[PDB]
């Protein structure tokens, strides 16, 4: 929570336990708001995995032995 | 002496007679040939009847 | 316990809270059943019913 | 991030249980970023304010409230005594009330005769004070916003929920009685109200133990479905990446009925079987591979029947009933071969039953056909510490009390058949009671029935009130007997467990050999204690197991390694003088150091009793001869033993005339 | 032997019932109503979407001699995308490969055809049959449909978008992989695409991927819509079934159709608020949403009608509503009771205390008011929502217990109160009630004609309750005359000209929510009283109500009763001067409570409406028009005899529904006379306040998600029952030729309540779906209501039953069963059993067309019901009797059907088996479908399967079969010397649709069975010009596709429309 | 009784006991209808001699 965080930094700012200056608590809706996030990769996808784990796990699906 | 006594009951209600736990209640059924239903009816019907009160 | 289901369903007696206890009633289905105040009361009490008493 | 589990959490002693673990979470770095909250107040405040609201209200309240936004109550004195408040130390005042009554609460006037203040006092209300101001019968809707808003919410009331509780004024002013969170957080009482929060899966709503969490779970589950974050355990550790005995870590497995019969695999039966404990499935090393059920003569393999009786009844997978297997080697069906295949939840149950309150004998009601000298001879076996659990020397046969009589019960009521006009043998009563299906008619069991119930109620209780009183005195036993009413008509002390096997007890009637009469007669006579006995709903026979060999596991791995002398001990009653030191072992306790250490200074001088030794030594090898043991005040709480030591259920009295002697504590 | 009776105790232990309702439901039925349980609709599934797994079953002979060991690919380790074997085959698994959010507690699992797997064609109503390996064979079509049900209950996800990432190995040109989450994701990737291999070998494996097209790998679309966040939807090129492709996309689009924006929740909110609530909605970009909430009306209709069904003449079930209702709007309503308007009047008049009678304590002693009238008084205005279902009615204890007299002043105020707390109710009798309290009250003063000497004027007016007992005085007001009768005459004017008018509100809205009510027109409500909306928000005193209008009339025909002497001679003038004194100064008391009715409660009723859980149910409130009364409501849930239309049947199949409530006339009556407001309000702030907690809940949000199950369950039901006995709707029928039973309607309740069974296993519903139809006759459902009035007309709602996607996928995957029947475990055809002896490797699951022979081969015997067998003497050969009646002996060609075997089984072995074993007998049995197993061997060495073939003949019982035994041979990669053979069940049709390929890791198959990769499956690997998506869904299966992939997040409704003022 | 052993037809008062649900009550002075017709009729498995 960004909009917490920052209101509690303009709290501890300046002597107080409430503060006037808000990021939270607006009186406005914005339902949609998108910051960035550790949950998404770049290319449109999730971040369960690594994206090195992926590549690595990708590679060692055809691996290729010496005959016995 | 007096506390020892107890009942005997001749014909008891039959075990198919009785549905499974609710908590620790079984609920006597309705498809019941003893003559505990009866019981169960005017009990039944009191209790709904007294909880309905506003009293 | 059957009886007073209906009328009072939610709503506890003096002090005593409403609670839950599982029922398995029909044969097929085994579910948690929300259990009114009342209801609560006669649990608690048959549990005294069926032990018996032991006199001091 | 946060993630709801169904068990109480807290702060401090959770993280010392290791909780994630004992739901099967794998965090085994110990990174100590998954922080705790607290959640004893809120289930508090929960049973306080269920006396008050409607639980619909209530959930429905709880529900949309952000865990993460600190905040806190600050509850006021009533209307006429804050003014009470305000008027000394008049330096803490807010700076909204009025200009007009703080210059008539900061003078130093005593104000007995109010002309103008009685009015600036009547007129005066909270609200336009203080903000928020909940209420008294505020629709408790309201307040989880309030408290998800602001952070610090003015009110008047005690029934709150969400946050604790702090007081305005010193204590004399009433009438009525920050936290560290590192971003993977967990504690009970989910929250739909931000996108990050976790519900976990896993364990039923069925077989939750609180039953305040688990009314809750209901509720959160019976509405909201849709919107839930349901993650499994793997999940669960993929987003990752004093010692308490009596909680045993639970699962449930799910192993299926086939036959090889024919050199041929065939999938026959599906099953489930609840509540198995995980320590006996490491005792017994069982995997996911094909077991064998059956040895060399049809019996079970003393495992898998151990298995059995130590948990509940198994369920079908298809039809979701119970189900009871044939112990009969004869099909319709049998099971030869299983093959067991996953775990399904891992919850933790208290193993020590609600009942289970003072030292007292044990009283176990089971039909006729359970396996009773099987799970005796089973019983017999185990010795954990040097102490053997269960000895056959101080258990009782459900026959013990009926073959001490001299018409010898079972020959009793083999004689009924002369009563019966039309029967006049017992061969002919027992083919005329049967359908030549096994399952008899209604009608001659209750014309033998009624021809049954003076046998029982005349010929057997005074017999059985002096065979329990006497069982009572010669030591604190456990007494296997049938038909719970024999158990209630005599007046019988002690506990009482209602108990039922999972198998099918009535085909396991007539397999056995040798018994008394034919084996049709058993029958009849099983069904006749059958209808005999109540209509009061059992048990599964598990729990009694459970109690008896699950807690000595977890002090075996506790204490299987330090000291016998520091780590034993010993109690029971003595007397002082010598005449031809007398002590007499009434419990014996495992328990570390420590718990021995706080056992010894515990007042065990309270209760008394009459102490009776006679003088008929029997064959056991050191110098102590039997005894009698009358208890006479209250009983011994099992709190006075403790939540931690582990100590045996039942013992004999062994160490003349009366010595009315007291008990005390002895160790090493 | 007593030895043989613990089968039969056992067997009786088997037989115990598996789902019964012995107990009772009434407890259940009220929570029902107050709240139901919502079903589990939006799942995710983050794996791969296929039901197909393919299985080896015998392994490659990988050391050989006449190749070198260095050619496989066995030898290095490579992961294929097929099993290698000898002899593979496709088996049939619903989710073997998908990671689940949330399982159904459901699948479809079989084992491979070398085992057996009876038990899934045995589990669902042969509760009969004694052996572990029988099924009857005229319960085949019910377990089959069972198992259709139950894999589309399975298929019923939504794939989830999970995680791609591009490659680094030039396997493939740069393509765009995709990773699934799991413990171990590195074994998938080689099953996922499986044109990602090279090509080493001439293995048929390396030559079908030689064969494939490069570019159609992984990722090829993607819908981003937000820089830095997650895309919304893909297309990927994996291995997918193109039947639950085809099953979750038509799930997803009903998901789509039920899908809202937050613009249209506000709109709804604040229509249905009126606006004393507001709500806000965010205006930006979103990222996207799926909210499945809206539904069309005839859904609520159905739901409506079959919640009105499950509560009938019951009046405990509905109780806890209206008290629900009652507590409910105590919170909503501003006026409390003023304690003292009652004592503070009647000090204007006075009397001497000389009199003994007292007209104020006679009052004082009458109403007590104690707060408990005040609930009564909620209930009673509650009762105006549902009179379709619920009468209320004035308790027999407030009526004065003798029909009162005149000549009393206690039952004059008896009348008064009566007739002050009639209009309330919302029976329709009430007028009639308060005319004859007068009649009853005047005895021997006047006297009226009356209908009979029955129901005479001296008769107890609580008695009528009918619109058949109506007297005709009141009726005709001609025949009352002015001489005989002056008071009755007014009082019944007074009542034909002054009693209260009905009106209606508008509340709700129709949009989102959709419109509930039957009868009346879409979201309306009627109430018998007037509305007119209030001009000022500060209210005051008026008196241009209805209700002191009344009250006025009332008071003036009691000024006129007791001002005439000839009535009470008793008092003097004191006595009646406080009389009429206290009369006209109650006439003319002071109250909020007729206003606020007119102005304030109906606009509160429609705030409430929408947000209940049992919507309203209304019959059109009649004034006084004895030909409009409603005297029935009912429903019906089957039609009649024969007939099909259900307005023909509805007239005599309807089941009456309705109850009194008997309330009091003290609790109205004193609610009515006393009622206060604050002493400074607005209504703005006041209604604005009470309502805002009113509006954070979903339970209507649920509970429109719970009516969509209860609709897509009848319709399945329906659509299934129709499948195995003859019903009234068009459904369509696929499966004619498997066996059935001739079903009864204990088979058809019994089929249901598995059906029924399977509806709530699947969604985790707890509690009561599809139980209300099924206590009757479910082959002849039907859904509809109906009402009627006085004179003997009815009106009827037929509400139609919409689209079911559960039902639409059940039917064509009994499509795709209808060609791909061998992949679930059924041959179809018959059986020919006969010797056939020879060293041919053909495989006896598509037999040469020598061997097998129909109705229409010359010199056949067919034989019937007409069967006996006579024996052979003295050396003369053993006969039976042809369906034409003639004799043969054993030998030729026979056309058995499978019951007269299966009647006579033991018979038939003991003259039969020898003859077929080694003498020129070969009998063809016709059963239509059956399971089968398969055994195999090495064509090396030699094999017999007569110890298989006569298990099977000796194991055919007359309630069940076993599996049929086949015996094919192993299909080898060199040349083999052959070695002698000896088979004797071999079927009819082609029936190696389940085999994939033989020697999958060799260059070719000699010896055996051949057949290679099915290029017809994988059309788009091996179809240059072909487009992606392209289904050939009744024929094949395909087994591969493009799929799409969803990322959408589902928040709550709070989260979104916050609404914070 | 050779009839009954011959006959398929079983006697079950579940048909009318999952219908009426006996004790549904209305004007609760006195009994219902539905309590009076099934404390009339005793649907219960006994004989049918």
């Amino acid at each position: 929570d960004e909009a917490d965080d920052a209101t509690k930094k303009q709290a501890k700012d300046t002597e107080k336990a409430k503060a006037q200056v808000t990021y939270s608590d607006t009186g406005i809706n914005n339902a949609n708001e998108l910051s960035r996030s550790g949950n998404v990769d770049n290319e449109g996808g999730s971040n369960q995995k690594p994206m090195s784990t992926r590549i690595a796990e990708a590679t060692s699906a055809i691996v290729s032995k010496h005959p016995a | 002496q007096e506390y020892t006594q107890s009942p005997e009951i001749k014909v008891p209600i039959p075990q198919k007679d009785w549905t499974g736990p609710i908590g620790e209640i079984r609920i006597l059924k309705d498809t019941t040939s003893s003559i505990a239903r009866y019981l169960y009816r005017t009990w039944y019907l009191a209790a709904a009847r007294m909880a309905a009160q506003p009293r | 316990h059957e009886g007073v289901a209906s009328s009072s369903i939610g709503k506890p007696f003096m002090g005593v809270p409403a609670s839950i206890v599982n029922d398995e009633s029909v044969v097929g289905v085994r579910a948690a059943r929300p259990i009114s105040g009342m209801q609560n009361m006669i649990q608690h009490l048959s549990k005294l019913y069926k032990r018996g008493f032991s006199y001091r | 991030a946060y993630i709801a589990v169904p068990a109480v959490v807290d702060s401090r002693s959770s993280e010392a249980i290791g909780l994630l673990e004992s739901f099967g979470v794998d965090a085994g770095s110990d990174a100590n970023d998954v922080s705790y909250q607290d959640h004893d107040y809120v289930v508090d405040q929960l049973q306080y304010m269920l006396d008050g609201y409607e639980a619909g209200d209530v959930i429905d309240a709880l529900v949309y409230r952000n865990w993460l936004h600190h905040s806190v109550y600050c509850l006021l004195p009533p209307k006429s005594q804050l003014l009470e408040y305000w008027k000394s130390n008049p330096s803490v005042i807010p700076d909204n009330v009025d200009r007009r009554l703080r210059k008539r609460l900061m003078l130093k006037k005593d104000l007995r005769k109010d002309d103008e203040y009685n009015q600036l006092a009547r007129a005066f209300k909270i609200s336009d004070v203080y903000a928020p101001l909940i209420s008294s019968t505020t629709s408790p809707m309201t307040m989880i916003q309030n408290l998800n808003q602001g952070e610090i919410v003015y009110t008047t009331t005690d029934r709150v929920i969400g946050a604790r509780v702090l007081l305005y004024a010193p204590r004399k002013y009433y009438a009525s009685t920050r936290v560290p969170h590192s971003r993977f957080n967990v504690g009970t009482f989910p929250s739909i109200a931000t996108p990050k929060c976790s519900v976990m899966s896993g364990v039923d709503i069925e077989s939750i133990p609180n039953e305040f969490i688990k009314l809750f779970y209901q509720r959160v589950k019976s509405i909201h479905a849709n919107i839930l974050n349901d993650i499994s355990p793997q999940i669960v550790s993929d987003m990752i990446n004093h010692v308490d005995v009596y909680r045993v870590d639970v699962v449930n497995v799910l192993f299926e009925v086939v036959d090889v019969a024919d050199g041929l695999r065939s999938v026959s039966r599906k099953l489930i079987m609840h509540t198995v404990p995980v320590c006996i499935l490491e005792l017994l090393g069982i995997e996911i591979a094909d077991y064998c059920i059956r040895q060399e003569d049809g019996m079970f393999t003393d495992w898998f029947l151990l298995l059995t009786m130590l948990s509940d009844g198994l369920t079908d997978r298809r039809t979701h009933c119970q189900y009871l297997i044939n112990p009969s080697s004869m099909p319709p069906d049998v099971i030869l071969n299983i093959s067991i295949t996953g775990f399904i939840n891992r919850h933790t149950i208290d193993v020590m039953p609600d009942v289970y309150d003072f030292i007292k004998p044990i009283g176990a009601v089971l039909p006729k056909g359970s396996f009773k000298s099987t799970i005796m001879r089973v019983l017999d076996s185990i010795s954990v510490l040097g102490v053997k659990i269960m000895p056959r020397a101080h258990v009782v046969d459900s026959d013990e009390v009926g073959e001490q009589m001299e018409p010898t019960f079972e020959h009793a009521v083999m004689e009924i058949y002369k009563g019966i006009a039309g029967v006049d043998s017992l061969d002919d009563l027992t083919k005329w009671v049967l359908n030549s299906d096994l399952v008899p008619h209604d009608d001659r069991l209750g014309q033998l029935f009624q021809a049954f119930l003076p046998l029982a109620k005349d010929l057997l209780a005074p017999m059985a009130r002096q065979f329990y009183d006497n069982s009572m005195s010669e030591g604190r036993l456990l007494t296997f007997a049938h038909a719970d009413s024999e158990l209630l008509n005599a007046n019988y002390f002690g506990h009482l467990l209602r108990l039922k096997i999972p198998y099918i007890t009535e085909v396991n009637l007539m397999i056995r050999k040798n018994r008394e009469g034919g084996e049709l007669f058993q029958l009849v006579l099983s069904y006749l204690y059958k209808m005999y006995a109540t209509s009061a709903q059992p048990k599964w026979f598990g729990s009694l197991l459970r109690l008896l060999i699950c807690p000595w596991l977890h002090m075996e791995k506790l204490i299987g390694e330090a000291d016998p002398a520091s780590t034993s001990a010993e109690i029971g009653w003595h007397v002082p003088r010598e005449q031809l030191d007398g002590f007499i072992p009434y419990v014996s306790i495992r328990a570390p150091r420590l718990v021995i250490e706080e056992l010894m200074e515990k007042n065990w001088g309270q209760y008394h009793a009459q102490v009776i030794v006679t003088d008929q030594l029997v064959v056991g090898e050191p110098r102590r001869v039997s005894a009698k043991a009358v208890i006479k005040g209250n009983h011994l709480p099992v709190k006075l033993i403790s939540r931690f030591a582990c100590f045996t259920l039942t013992s004999k009295y062994e160490m003349g005339a009366a010595y009315n002697a007291r008990l005390a504590f002895r160790s090493d | 032997e007593i030895q043989r009776h613990i089968t039969e105790f056992i067997s009786s232990w088997q037989n115990h019932p598996i789902v019964q309702v012995s107990a009772d439901v009434e407890n259940r039925k009220t929570a029902q109503l107050l709240h139901a349980d919502t079903p589990r609709l939006v799942t995710w599934d983050a794996g791969l979407c296929t039901s197909f797994k393919i299985v080896p079953i015998v392994p490659a002979q990988v050391p050989q001699d006449v190749l070198a060991y260095t050619f496989f690919t066995s030898s290095y380790a490579i992961q294929s995308p097929f099993p290698e074997a000898a002899v593979s085959r496709i088996v049939v698994h619903t989710r073997w490969a998908s990671n689940v959010d949330f399982d159904r507690d459901s699948s479809v699992i079989m084992a491979p055809p070398t085992e057996n797997n009876i038990h899934l064609f045995k589990q669902l109503l042969n509760t009969e049959t004694l052996s572990v390996r029988g099924a009857n064979p005229l319960m085949f079509r019910a377990n089959v449909l069972h198992m259709l049900l139950e894999f589309v209950l399975d298929n019923l996800y939504l794939n989830r978008h999970t995680g791609f990432s591009q490659d680094h190995t030039p396997f493939t040109e740069g393509a765009n992989l995709r990773s699934l989450p799991g413990p171990d994701a590195e074994k998938w990737y080689s099953i996922m695409y499986p044109t990602r291999m090279g090509t080493p070998n001439v293995s048929k494996i390396c030559n079908f991927v030689a064969s494939c097209v490069r570019n159609r790998v992984g990722r090829f679309d993607r819908a981003q819509m937000m820089n830095g966040a997650m895309s919304e939807w893909v297309d990927v090129f994996e291995t997918s079934d193109a039947l639950t492709v085809s099953i979750r996309g038509r799930w997803m689009a009903r998901l789509a159709r039920m899908n809202i924006n937050p613009t249209e929740i506000e709109w709804a909110l604040t229509e249905c608020a009126q606006g004393y609530v507001t709500v806000t909605s965010p205006y930006a970009p979103s990222v996207n949403r799926l909210m499945p909430y809206r539904i069309s009306n005839a859904e609520r209709q159905i739901s409506q009608i079959i919640r009105v069904m499950n509560i009938g003449n019951n009046a405990t079930v509905i109780q806890p509503v209206l008290q629900d209702i009652s507590v409910l709007l105590q919170r909503i309503s501003p006026l409390q009771i003023d304690p003292t308007i009652i004592s503070n009047t009647m000090s204007t008049v006075s009397e001497s205390t000389t009199q003994t009678l007292s007209p104020a304590s006679s009052i004082l002693g009458k109403l007590r008011p104690s707060n408990s009238d005040f609930s009564s008084f909620r209930v009673a205005l509650a009762g105006w929502l549902y009179n379709g279902v619920v009468t209320t009615v004035i308790d027999d204890s407030s009526y004065p217990k003798d029909g009162g007299s005149v000549t009393s002043l206690e039952n004059l105020w008896d009348f008064f109160i009566l007739a002050l707390a009639l209009p309330l109710t919302t029976d329709p009798c009430a007028p009639v009630k308060a005319f004859m309290t007068l009649a009853n009250m005047m005895v021997g003063f006047e006297t009226i004609p009356m209908d009979n000497q029955i129901y005479t004027q001296s008769r107890r007016a609580s008695a009528f309750s009918t619109p058949h007992t109506w007297p005709r005085c009141f009726m005709n007001i001609q025949l009352i005359s002015p001489i005989d009768a002056p008071i009755l005459r007014q009082w019944a004017e007074i009542i034909h000209r002054y009693w209260p008018n009905p009106s209606q509100i508008r509340y709700g809205t129709p949009n989102v929510f959709g419109s509930a009510n039957l009868f009346t027109p879409p979201e309306v409500l009627l109430l018998p009283i007037d509305h007119q909306p209030a001009n000022v928000t500060t209210p005051t005193l008026d008196f241009t109500n209805e209700l002191t209008n009344w009250r006025a009339r009332v008071c003036e025909l009691m000024k006129n009763l007791v001002d005439n002497q000839r009535y009470q001679p008793g008092w003097t003038q004191s006595l009646v001067s406080s009389m009429r004194g206290t009369l006209g100064k109650l006439k003319l008391i002071k109250s909020m409570t007729p206003m606020y009715l007119q102005q304030l409660a109906p606009v509160e009723l429609a705030v409430i409406a929408p947000m209940l859980p049992f919507p309203p149910f209304q019959v059109p409130y009649v004034r006084l028009d004895r030909d409009r009364v409603p005297t029935m409501v009912g429903v019906t849930r089957q039609s009649r005899d024969t007939i099909t239309q259900p307005a023909l049947s509805l007239s005599t199949t309807n089941t009456t529904v309705g109850v009194p409530l008997a309330l009091d006339a003290r609790a109205i009556t004193v609610a009515l006379l006393s009622g206060k407001y604050p002493p400074d309000l607005v209504t703005n702030v006041w209604y604005a306040d009470a309502i805002y907690p009113m509006y954070a809940d979903t339970e209507v949000f649920s509970n429109l998600q719970r009516d969509v199950i209860t609709c897509e369950a009848v319709q399945t039901l329906v659509t299934l029952v129709a499948q195995i006995s003859e019903t009234q709707y068009p459904v369509d029928r696929y499966l004619d030729w498997i066996p059935s039973l001739r079903a009864s309607a204990a088979t058809a309740a019994t089929f249901a309540e598995w059906v029924n069974t399977s509806m709530k296993t699947a969604f985790d519903l707890s509690d009561m779906l599809l139980e209300p139809l099924l206590s009757g006759d479910p082959r002849m459902t039907q859904l509809a209501i109906q009402y009627q009035q006085y004179n003997g007309r009815t009106f009827n709602v037929i509400p139609e039953m919409p689209g079911s996607v559960i039902a639409d996928c059940v039917q064509l995957t009994a499509e795709v069963f209808n060609h791909e029947y061998n992949l679930f475990g059924i041959a179809r055809g018959d059986i020919i059993i006969g010797r056939v002896q020879s060293t041919h490797l053909w495989s006896p699951l598509a037999p040469p067309p020598d061997l097998v022979f129909d109705r229409d081969t010359p010199g056949v015997h067919i034989f019937g019901r007409d069967c006996r067998i006579s024996f052979g003497m003295n050396g003369a050969a053993p006969m039976i009797r042809d369906e034409t009646g003639m004799m043969v002996p054993f030998e030729g060609n026979w056309i058995f059907p499978l019951a007269l075997w299966q009647m006579n089984t033991r018979y038939f072995n003991q003259q039969f088996d020898a003859w077929i074993k080694t003498g020129e007998l070969r009998i063809r049995i016709e059963m239509g479908a059956y399971p089968y197993m398969l055994h195999y061997y090495d064509p090396r060495q030699y094999a017999n399967a007569w110890n298989l073939t006569s298990a099977w003949l000796e194991e055919i019982t007359p309630t069940s079969i076993p599996s049929v035994p086949f015996m094919v041979p192993i299909s080898s990669d060199h040349d083999i010397s052959s070695a002698p053979a000896v088979q004797y069940i071999i079927s009819t049709e082609y029936n190696d649709r389940s085999l994939f390929c033989t020697n999958s890791s060799s260059p070719q198959t000699i010896a055996g069975p051949d057949k290679h990769i099915p290029v017809e499956r994988y059309n788009i690997l091996t179809n240059p010009d072909a487009p992606p998506t392209q289904i050939q869904l009744p024929e094949v299966v395909d087994l591969y596709n493009v799929v799409t992939r969803y990322a959408y997040e589902t928040p709550p409704i709070t989260a979104v429309v916050m609404g914070v003022p």
